[PDB]
């Protein structure tokens, strides 16, 4: 009853997508005429946008105006009453299991199985047990059997490395005996930040643009490691090899590396030096409400 | 840095497109401004083929 961390599937779901995304363009054309393959699914999914320390989200201000009525009964099965032929088309080559697909979704009907409920079989439905004992075994703090279960589940052929955080936490309750903790996470990290599509990310994910958990998550974990001794210059060196060098956060993390530095002429070069690092990360981003906070314990510094 | 000094005297490559915009006419069209920003060195590494 919980996402699996297996790419989902060959099957269906494919001439399913096609189904769904061919007729959606076949409704969207005829919508934008009364208002004046993969590849298909592709541009069609394609044409649209793809007190404390919040990243925050874009309000409403500059934003729209209202609309009135577009879409009686009569106007719509207008253009309803076409495309939905077309579609009689290639429904003709589809299984039957899909035909009722498009069919339901096409009344707007919404399914009550899952990818996962329909997708028999032995093998996969031992994962889900596997994973869910999983998912269960550290939501209960039994850190033992829970790193047991982690350490079999990646054993198989098929589980890829989404259960990080599994581990993250998993292995970081786990003093006992095994490398861990930023172990993993700069492992994560050294893999996975080069090149040496569905079934993604935000909390996986390749170069080029940004990369959530491995990066922020050693990131600051290590700065934690120091805050164990009250090393810096190490994650400020390594840190200081950017860049993708727009992840304003990690700007952050280089000016919260200063501030730990400076905790004679010294210190002041590392107290100017985060008075730097705050406004390269006003590139964006958006931290720390006031600044002069970080400023009046600059200035605590300054003394 | 030097670097960083130096791209900042070369500073901006003008070119004009030459659309009319349809206003003879003294427009010129499109400027595109050219210009580096900062220089960075990265130090040597091996990545291992491809896939990053």
């Amino acid at each position: 009853m919980f996402e699996v961390p297996i790419t989902l599937t060959n099957r269906k779901f494919a001439q399913r997508r096609k189904l769904k995304y061919q007729y959606i363009n076949y409704i969207s054309r005829r919508f934008d005429r009364i208002s004046k393959q993969q590849k298909k699914r592709r541009r069609e999914r394609h044409w649209r946008s793809v007190s404390f320390e919040i990243w925050r989200t874009v309000s409403s201000q500059n934003k729209q105006p209202i609309n009135k009525q577009k879409m009686t009964y009569h106007n719509f099965k207008k253009i309803e009453k076409i495309p939905l032929r077309k579609m009689e088309i290639p429904l003709l080559h589809c299984t039957k299991e899909n035909k009722l697909y498009f069919q339901s979704i096409s009344r707007g009907l919404e399914p009550l199985k899952t990818s996962t409920s329909e997708v028999r079989n032995y093998r996969t439905r031992h994962i889900v047990t596997l994973t869910d004992l999983l998912h269960l075994n550290v939501s209960r703090h039994n850190w033992s059997l829970a790193y047991k279960i982690f350490a079999t589940l990646i054993r198989i052929p098929g589980v890829q490395i989404k259960s990080l955080w599994g581990i993250g936490v998993e292995i970081l309750d786990n003093l006992s005996n095994s490398s861990s903790g930023l172990d993993f996470l700069q492992w994560m990290c050294q893999i996975y930040s080069s090149k040496s599509r569905s079934i993604v990310p935000p909390f996986q994910t390749g170069s080029r643009t940004h990369t959530a958990k491995f990066a922020i998550t050693y990131l600051w974990s290590s700065l934690i490691n120091c805050q164990k001794s009250m090393l810096i210059d190490k994650i400020s060196e390594w840190v200081l090899t950017p860049p993708f060098m727009e992840d304003a956060e990690v700007w952050f993390i280089y000016a919260s590396c200063h501030l730990l530095k400076a905790d004679i002429n010294q210190v002041i070069k590392h107290i100017h030096y985060v008075r730097t690092f705050l406004k390269i990360c006003l590139d964006k981003g958006g931290f720390a409400v006031p600044s002069r906070l970080i400023e009046n314990q600059l200035k605590s510094f300054e003394s | 840095g030097l670097l960083n000094l130096g791209v900042k005297d070369i500073g901006e490559k003008v070119i004009f497109d030459g659309k009319p915009l349809n206003s003879n006419s003294g427009y010129l069209g499109n400027k595109l401004s050219v210009s580096v920003e900062q220089v960075s060195i990265a130090k040597p590494m091996s990545n291992d083929g491809v896939s990053s």
